[PDB]
């Protein structure tokens, strides 16, 4: 959505800042944008959680590179291997969603609980980070609650987004209730694709608050067989599972029956 | 020029790092709380140690001495 | 014992109007009468669980409960007697 | 952008012929992280594996800035990798 020489521009800005204080390993450099001018805001001395997604598009490992830089192995060497800053570009576009605990049915109050079920992703550039997500395991409510970090990677915007669409409806957790459904919205949304979107982004737009009941049917029957297994049924005799007798059906074929005319084809014909 | 590296974290972070380690050839070691006894960073490293048993999960990745 | 579930019970006699029968093999859930009371025709006296179904145990007549052959939570089996009334 | 690296991993007996070995998995773990992509086919925890078809637990493949880079990021997830109950080339 910005212009080309906006973005050198803020890039030249954060290079200016971190030049003239003799910055070491990596760091990140935030601004505040509106028309034509940068505004410096904070310094992050560290990676931010958020490093996948620029990591996809240079084409560099940057914890890797942090690492190397604190073993004292040079830039521009054998080691870290790093393009000359006018080698360094960006193929494609990348997208990273966030995936906690906090309900979305409950104002993004994080949950304390033990995970049922996990269910992963996978295809071309698609960063799983997993963290508190995987089997049976109990979560801290003094911890962030981060579930999931969530990376796309493509040539295209769209297609970055139906990859980021995709995954986001692979994806099952289950006992908590997450901020899944939300965040599919988002990724179906014109001025989302478009560019241009403020920090006021979400609050003006009420409509990605708008939840689909999603049924997941296979753990519900899970879940029936497993009461009746275990619970019994009203009315039946507790004893031994029949298909006692293993009897096969006799079976026509839809042709053959697609041909008969009876009693039905009469009344549509006569009446 | 480094041997073995400690992550002063956990989660997917921890695991990341290890990775890169793992890739420069340098032994990992993992901290973890008395709660993250189960958290898979702990499994994914060449060391394992608890950060006070005494301090309570709450308090212990903040620990500047232990 | 720690409750009353290795029990056993007389059969009742099936020719005395005075002997109520379990009718079914099922578990004792409520009981609702105790030895030496008197309420009316219709009375649910007893509420037992046939397999996850429920139905109340009613007198025959008026009179006074005699006796009460089960504790709640207790199995029974078909002819069990389980209340005698007058 | 960077160099890009693949290899197969099956149950070829790399000390026996090559030969695909056969039955079951019972321990499949598997790497993954930045620049690593792990295509499955046969292997994985449950199932046997019949020698009917073309041997492939997973395709893996490996992307970074330098190829020796992403020569030691394939080396890693290799050692990474756990297999119990076939043969694997892993070695």
């Amino acid at each position: 959505g910005l212009s080309p020489t906006l973005r050198q521009r803020i890039c030249d800005a954060a290079i200016q800042l971190m030049e003239n204080i003799k910055y070491v390993n990596a760091g990140t450099v935030e601004f505040l944008v509106s028309g034509d001018e940068f505004f410096f805001i904070e310094v992050n001395p560290r990676v931010q959680v958020e490093h996948t997604i620029t990591e996809m598009v240079t084409g560099i490992d940057i914890v890797k590179t942090q690492i190397l830089v604190a073993a004292g192995a040079d830039l521009f060497g054998e080691e870290i291997n790093m393009p000359q800053q006018k080698d360094i570009t960006t193929l494609g576009y990348a997208i990273q969603c966030r995936i906690t605990t906090e309900d979305p049915l409950n104002d993004f109050m994080p949950d304390t609980g033990t995970i049922i079920a996990y269910r992963s992703s996978g295809g071309f550039g698609v960063r799983l980070d997993a963290g508190d997500g995987f089997q049976g395991a109990e979560i801290s409510p003094y911890y962030d609650s981060l579930l999931v970090k969530l990376s796309t990677h493509a040539i295209s915007f769209k297609q970055a987004e139906e990859k980021m669409v995709r995954s986001l409806r692979e994806m099952r957790i289950r006992g908590v209730k997450t901020n899944i459904p939300f965040l599919i919205n988002v990724m179906k949304n014109k001025k989302f694709t478009s560019g241009d979107y403020t920090t006021k982004f979400i609050e003006e737009t009420p409509e990605l608050f708008d939840i689909q009941p999603s049924l997941d049917r296979g753990t519900k029957t899970l879940e029936y067989i497993g009461n009746v297994t275990i619970n019994g049924f009203p009315n039946v005799e507790k004893r031994p599972k029949p298909d006692y007798e293993l009897a096969s059906i006799p079976t026509v074929s839809s042709s053959k029956i697609a041909s008969f005319s009876g009693t039905k084809q009469l009344l549509d014909e006569v009446g | 020029q480094i041997k073995k590296l400690l992550v002063a974290n956990r989660g997917e972070i921890a695991i990341r790092i290890f990775r890169a380690a793992a890739e420069l050839d340098i032994s990992t070691v993992a901290i973890y709380s008395n709660e993250d006894k189960s958290s898979l960073h702990r499994y994914k490293a060449d060391e394992s140690y608890l950060v006070g048993s005494d301090l309570g999960p709450a308090e212990s990745y903040l620990n500047i001495e232990r | 014992n720690v409750h009353t579930n290795a029990n056993v019970k007389p059969k009742a006699d099936k020719s005395n109007p005075s002997h109520i029968g379990a009718q079914m093999p099922g578990s004792v859930t409520e009981v609702k009468v105790s030895v030496g009371e008197t309420v009316k025709a219709n009375q649910p006296l007893l509420i037992t669980e046939a397999m996850k179904m429920e139905t109340t145990i009613q007198a025959p007549f008026d009179g006074v409960i005699k006796q009460v052959t089960v504790n709640n939570g207790d199995t029974i089996a078909t002819g069990d007697l389980l209340i005698e009334i007058e």
